[PDB]
RNA sequence: CUUUAAUGUUUGAUGUUCUAACGUUGACCCGUAAUCCGGGUUGCGGACAGUGUCUGGUGGGUAGUUUGACUGGGGCGGUCUCCUCCUAAAGAGUAACGGAGGAGCACGAAGGUUGGCUAAUCCUGGUCGGACAUCAGGAGGUUAGUGCAAUGGCAUAAGCCAGCUUGACUGCGAGCGUGACGGCGCGAGCAGGUGCGAAAGCAGGUCAUAGUGAUCCGGUGGUUCUGAAUGGAAGGGCCAUCGCUCAACGGAUAAAAGGUACUCCGGGGAUAACAGGCUGAUACCGCCCAAGAGUUCAUAUCGACGGCGGUGUUUGGCACCUCGAUGUCGGCUCAUCACAUCCUGGGGCUGAAGUAGGUCCCAAGGGUAUGGCUGUUCGCCAUUUAAAGUGGUACGCGAGCUGGGUUUAGAACGUCGUGAGACAGUUCGGUCCCUAUCUGCCGUGGGCGCUGGAGAACUGAGGGGGGCUGCUCCUAGUACGAGA
RNA sequence: GUUUAUUAAAAACACAGCACUGUGCAAACACGAAAGUGGACGUAUACGGUGUGACGCCUGCCCGGUGCCGGAAGGUUAAUUGAUGGGGUUAGCGCAAGCGAAGCUCUUGAUCGAAGCCCCGGUAAACGGCGGCCGUAACUAUAACGGUCCUAAGGUAGCGAAAUUCCUUGUCGGGUAAGUUCCGACCUGCACGAAUGGCGUAAUGAUGGCCAGGCUGUCUCCACCCGAGACUCAGUGAAAUUGAACUCGCUGUGAAGAUGCAGUGUACCCGCGGCAAGACGGAAAGACCCCGUGAACCUUUACUAUAGCUUGACACUGAACAU
RNA sequence: CACAGGUGGUCAGGUAGAGAAUACCAAGGCGCUUGAGAGAACUCGGGUGAAGGAACUAGGCAAAAUGGUGCCGUAACUUC
RNA sequence: GGGCGUUAAGUUGCAGGGUAUAGACCCGAAACCCGGUGAUCUAGCCAUGGGCAGGUUGAAGGUUGGGUAACACUAACUGGAGGACCGAACCGACUAAUGUUGAAAAAUUAGCGGAUGACUUGUGGCUGGGGGUGAAAGGCCAAUCAAACCGGGAGAUAGCUGGUUCUCCCCGAAAGCUAUUUAGGUAGCGCCUCGUGAAUUCAUCUCCGGGGGUAGAGCACUGUUUCGGCAACAACCCGAUGCAAACUGCGAAUACCGGAGAAUGUUAUCACGGGAGACACACGGCGGGUGCUAACGUCCGUCGUGAAGAGGGAAACAACCCAGACCGCCAGCUAAGGUCCCAAAGUCAUGGUUAAGUGGGAAACGAUGUGGGAAGGCCCAGACAGCCAGGAUGUUGGCUUAGAAGCAGCCAUCAUUUAAAGAAAGCGUAAUAGCUCACUGGUCGAGUCGGCCUGCGCGGAAGAU
RNA sequence: GCCUGGCGGCCGUAGCGCGGUGGUCCCACCUGACCCCAUGCCGAACUCAGAAGUGAAACGCCGUAGCGCCGAUGGUAGUGUGGGGUCUCCCCAUGCGAGAGUAGGGAACUGCCAGGC
């Protein structure tokens, strides 16, 4: 437990929280021009629900059409039978080694639910990150008080802390912003 | 922080290099923590607690080497 | 007489009653055609209360003070004494807030002496024994061990074992080493007596270098030293010795924490803040190699891993100049320079059809936005624009403007503190001086000089001003383009 | 209403109201060494002190610490009294060694000894405090719920990005063309919270912030004009400052930002009206910073003292009786 | 200081006016102890502004505006 | 034995250097203490008088009528409350401007708040300084306030600042050590001055005698590190290669200590005593810690200089180069640095380089620039360039891939035909195609290609009056 | 002069390893052991009384270079004084001059006494 170690700790925890952010974001239907949308889509195969990607390939040739290439044909069938089963309302097409899923222009209602989802998630993220600092800071107070760090040493530590926090918030900001553009595109 | 301190003077060397007036007992060498660095021999001897090459009766410092396996060895002949 | 009670008596505790001290800010009288004061009478209280000497507690109500230093400004953090090594340039010694560690003790044996002994580790072979217990041989050679740091030393061993012991003795000390000094260290030998050994000899503590406290003030033991008229004695001296993390460890007192923005005084640019300077790790800008992406294709555009520079421009470092005062940020106002060029001008390359771009080179003529939000600069946003450049100029500009930010005194919140107060947290309020001598600008005259004196008109060496750009039409709906 | 006369008028003080608490009168308290005096020619519906600050709805949990109130049975303890043992000295006993009474003395402290403290109970409109950690629901996320460490108790009602919110312009909505302010929300309350009061609240306010209509030279963007100086003349007639001035630009140099040094360029001599870029211009031995074994006020469980408050002994101070 | 500051009480005319406000006057007292010119920038105190109208600014600072009597009529809210 | 002592000439005046006590060189605090003077300012309070133009709102109570069993209640009129309203006087002080050597040590002007009240004012009184008074700011207490003013203790104290007065001559530092509530002060030591004593004493050079563990090197030791060799991935050990302040089986120069000797040096040396100042040092060279082998950085060692040294040199420049100023000289020679002009001295001589204004700023890297020196390869069986011809077959190699046919990628990279002919060097296609390349024949008719050692240049090279 | 023993000198080209060799002279080992004296068990070592035995071991010699060890000449590093160029580094003048390594050396050399031939 050292200043540096704590530092790595804050960066870590924030990385995990940020990752949860991406999890929630990709779990959404922007202007649906994203392949990550169906990434986590675990499909039933061999008795288990394998996450689509480890079974198919999702790429967006054009902003209005998503495709899921599956080296295995039998998996392709069951894949489509999974791209739906949700608010996605995506209709996979069977043609060759992949699935052609047209992204219908998104309704304004679902647009509502979608943009909002992007903001609610964005702030949620920030909250976590901020609290992370709060904790990190306390830990620092106890550290300088315990190890006897010059007012300059401790304050310096604080500066480093805030720095980390600020960066991550920036990351959550971008992710939320880009994801949003997709939903608004 | 937590890194400094140090001993003090403590000479411990030759105070009578080669033949000297070597009074009834000078030193000719106080290199303590030793026995072989300056072995006792000849008219001179002593080598007190702090392994200080005493040096008996008056004469002249010699500085030898005699004795298996090098061995400094010091003594004080006369003129 | 001893162990117990009764009456005499005494005296101590609590507790009641009494008046005669003591009080009465009840009533009345006289002094006196007084409200004080005094004396008297009566009532009340009454040995209490109260006061004096002493005395335990309480006692920021008040009062005198303390509240360390080094410190790469101060504070914080750390440090302050002693020992070991390196820094220490082969004698001694040498600095930092240099790099690493230890000590404040341990031992009646772990001391002495005499006699004897010698490890570590590995291989091989052996009940249980296995990685390593003990045993046997061989190699090996002190790489062990040494009470505890580090250094150096150690076989004649200090390392290890046992027997007998008290030299861990007393008085001294030739002569040296080392300190400013106080002191500290080494010491053969001499005298007295000890112990070990046949003896020569060795032993004045440990292998050595840390294991520490001066003085004062007293305590205890010894001594015909002294002893205030004398004999004693108290006490003083002398010798032995005890008492201080006096550790901020040369130790100011026995005894000491803080606040100041209500502040103040003497000093310092010996010393922080601003701006200048030195520097330039950092920062910004440029270049080197070219694995990679670029469909293919290193170098159109970009570039990993690493290399080298330039600038003074960021974040810093130093503390050189100002602390007998160099006004801080922002805005306003008026600028001036640089070019690492934002626009417009000229070009090379293209992953340049065109129109539009991307990138490099050249170029400093001139030009280079209004508002919303905040004190902001910056920044985000709204809408313009050919474009809304980057930077130097004491982060240009207060003897030109403002005074919103920001450091006085008021006040409040969160917050911390027992608290005074405190905050690079917040909040509402909060006096911005100068008639310009010199330089320099800007304008405007007076002299004299240009060789006789005039009235004029020119020449033109030089110097300055000015140098922006949109959009529309025609070329031509043409070249180009599959079209658009 | 009051206030920093002379930078602060306020969100500060004060107030009516509230609550606690002391006070039986010769009151409490306060001035005073004292006498005495205010309190008050008042007397608990009165007076003092403290905190809060109309009004409305209200005012939770903590007595562990500190203080204050009540108890003091026991533990400890002042002066005081001085039992008791030790010592100096000396009559005498003794070549002497030593012993030693009496008296005078030095010392020892038994014993007696109140309050206070310890102790025992209370007290928060007294000073003052009011938590961490882990698990769980059928999308998920969340967790009424369970459990676990420890408190004197673990912040209730209410309120919350607030005069308290660092991250911060938090996110959302309203306003706008655009809003780091503003208004309404959410609650993740760095670090609101119930008389050092919580939340509201009509009226009031030279009070803080936000918006609008009107209004305009505030501004785009200045123009004209009337008067006072400014300018010329006549009279009188200052000021600060000042080592000496024969008082140019630049580039470098330099105690590190030059009118005076080096190099160079430039410039005939002197006024008047204007401007303030420099003379680190003028003004005040820097108020910031640090230093001095400096200073002054101030705090307090810094230290040592002390007024005051209160304890007991003896004195003034006596007579009895019960146990 | 022959200083635009400070200094208690008394008296209370005419017109208009609510009026000891204010404006013009009576009685009464005065032109403030440097004057003459000129008609600059600029400072000071003012009058007026095309169009626009807070774009100013930390902030509408300051200016501009509003203003009287009678009558009509006047919201949330409220301790009425 | 060892320490302290032993014909050691003292002593009293006079002049002077020093010290102690005193104001102790002089000028200066902020404060502390004592005794008085002040409430004609202001702050409270006491007593007694005075003042508020005008305008407005309309409470409580009352009377009559309604209403009530009677009270509530109600409506008119009456009444005339209020820290009530508007607003002069009067009191106050919210804003702006102007003034800031003012008209004025707080005002003027235009706005502004209260204005029958906790109002305002005249008169006189009472509160006294650690005290007062305070609707509380530390505010007022006579333009003075976190302790008024006046006089005194008093020349408080001031390790701080400033300043310290005539002339000449001789010598001449330190900016260190160790202590220090010590760090900008002090005290002993060191260094200076003066006096009195003392010996070849002291210095340099020569030789003689010493110990040494730095530079360097080396890698047995302590670690570190490679590469190989006997390890169900690597220690040990073998050998080959490096590394170290806290490594050393090696080891300088060198300094230092001692002995002898020559010369030289107005005793330089040692001791004692009177008098000091000093205990911020700065730069440069070398050996170094730190810092970035950054800083006109910081800290030690050591030498020189400045400090305390002028002169000449480096443009200008306390330290760096030369060189130490007794004075006068219109003499002569030299150091450093210089010799075309400003500007003293060669437009000097000999051979060579350089062509960029290099000279007269800068790196990695980049280039048929160019001077010198050695050496190699291929070549009239024709080298080198250019020019004409050729570059085929298995085969589109296998895999991979939608396709991969020399040329996405992986593997292989042979054989045949030959004068030569890569399972192919780049471009290119979706893949082929196609184009160019290796290399080969002829032509051509004498040299050509790159390396090496060295000297001088070029680019890279952007800043603010 | 051979050989050996004791004591020293000097402390590696004196040591180590490998082979040969010496013995009733001297040394060893060895015989025995109640005894002097000895074992933290042991006559192993110390200690004593001494046959027989034998040079095995140990030791003393001789040869041998595989491992140590010594070690140039030259050249290199560094360095004192002087000077010069440069970012930390180096060059020149001049004295001094390692280490490592190369050539090579090298299987000790001695003095006193005593005892045998
Ligand atoms: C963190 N949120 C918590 C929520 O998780 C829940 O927490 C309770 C916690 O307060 C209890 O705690 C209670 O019991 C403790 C002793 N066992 C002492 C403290 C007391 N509050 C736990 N026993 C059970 C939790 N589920 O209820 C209270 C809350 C504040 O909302
Ligand atoms: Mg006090
Ligand atoms: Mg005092
Ligand atoms: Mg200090
Ligand atoms: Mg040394
Ligand atoms: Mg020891
Ligand atoms: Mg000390
Ligand atoms: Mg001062
Ligand atoms: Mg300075
Ligand atoms: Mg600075
Ligand atoms: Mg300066
Ligand atoms: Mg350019
Ligand atoms: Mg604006
Ligand atoms: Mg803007
Ligand atoms: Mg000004
Ligand atoms: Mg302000
Ligand atoms: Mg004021
Ligand atoms: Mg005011
Ligand atoms: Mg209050
Ligand atoms: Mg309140
Ligand atoms: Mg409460
Ligand atoms: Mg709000
Ligand atoms: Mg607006
Ligand atoms: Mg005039
Ligand atoms: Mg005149
Ligand atoms: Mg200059
Ligand atoms: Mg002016
Ligand atoms: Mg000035
Ligand atoms: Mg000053
Ligand atoms: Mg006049
Ligand atoms: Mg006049
Ligand atoms: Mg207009
Ligand atoms: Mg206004
Ligand atoms: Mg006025
Ligand atoms: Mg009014
Ligand atoms: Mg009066
Ligand atoms: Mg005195
Ligand atoms: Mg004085
Ligand atoms: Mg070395
Ligand atoms: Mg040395
Ligand atoms: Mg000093
Ligand atoms: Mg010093
Ligand atoms: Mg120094
Ligand atoms: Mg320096
Ligand atoms: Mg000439
Ligand atoms: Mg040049």
């Amino acid at each position: 437990m050292t200043l540096k170690e704590l530092y790595a700790e804050t960066r870590s925890h924030m990385q995990k929280s940020l990752e949860v952010l991406e999890h929630n974001l990709a779990g959404l239907r922007t202007g649906r021009a994203n392949p990550a949308l169906l990434l986590h889509l675990k499909v039933e195969y061999y008795g288990a629900h394998v996450p689509l990607n480890q079974i198919a390939t999702v790429t967006a040739p054009d902003p209005r059409t998503l495709v899921v290439q599956s080296w295995d044909q039998n998996a392709l069938k069951a894949i489509e039978k999974a791209i739906r089963d949700s608010d996605l309302g995506l209709n996979p097409s069977n043609k060759g080694d992949a699935l052609y899923i047209n992204i219908p222009p998104l309704t304004e209602e679902r647009r509502k639910d979608l943009v909002r989802a992007v903001r609610q998630y964005a702030e949620e993220g920030r909250v976590a990150i901020r609290n992370i600092r709060r904790e990190a800071l306390d830990k620092l107070k106890k550290l300088a008080k315990e190890l006897h760090l010059s007012e300059d040493e401790t304050k310096r530590a604080e500066a480093e802390i805030q720095k980390i926090t600020d960066e991550f918030i920036a990351k959550a900001d971008q992710l939320a912003e880009k994801k949003e553009q997709e939903i608004l595109g | 922080g937590g890194s400094t301190r140090n001993g003090r003077d403590s000479e411990a060397k030759r105070l009578g290099v080669k033949r000297f007036g070597g009074e009834s007992v000078l030193a000719g060498s106080i290199i303590v923590r030793q026995r072989g660095t300056k072995f006792h021999a000849g008219a001179n001897v002593g080598c007190g607690r702090d392994h200080t090459l005493f040096a008996k009766a008056d004469g002249k410092v010699k500085f030898e080497v005699k004795g298996p396996k090098n061995r400094k060895f010091i003594s004080i002949e006369a003129e």
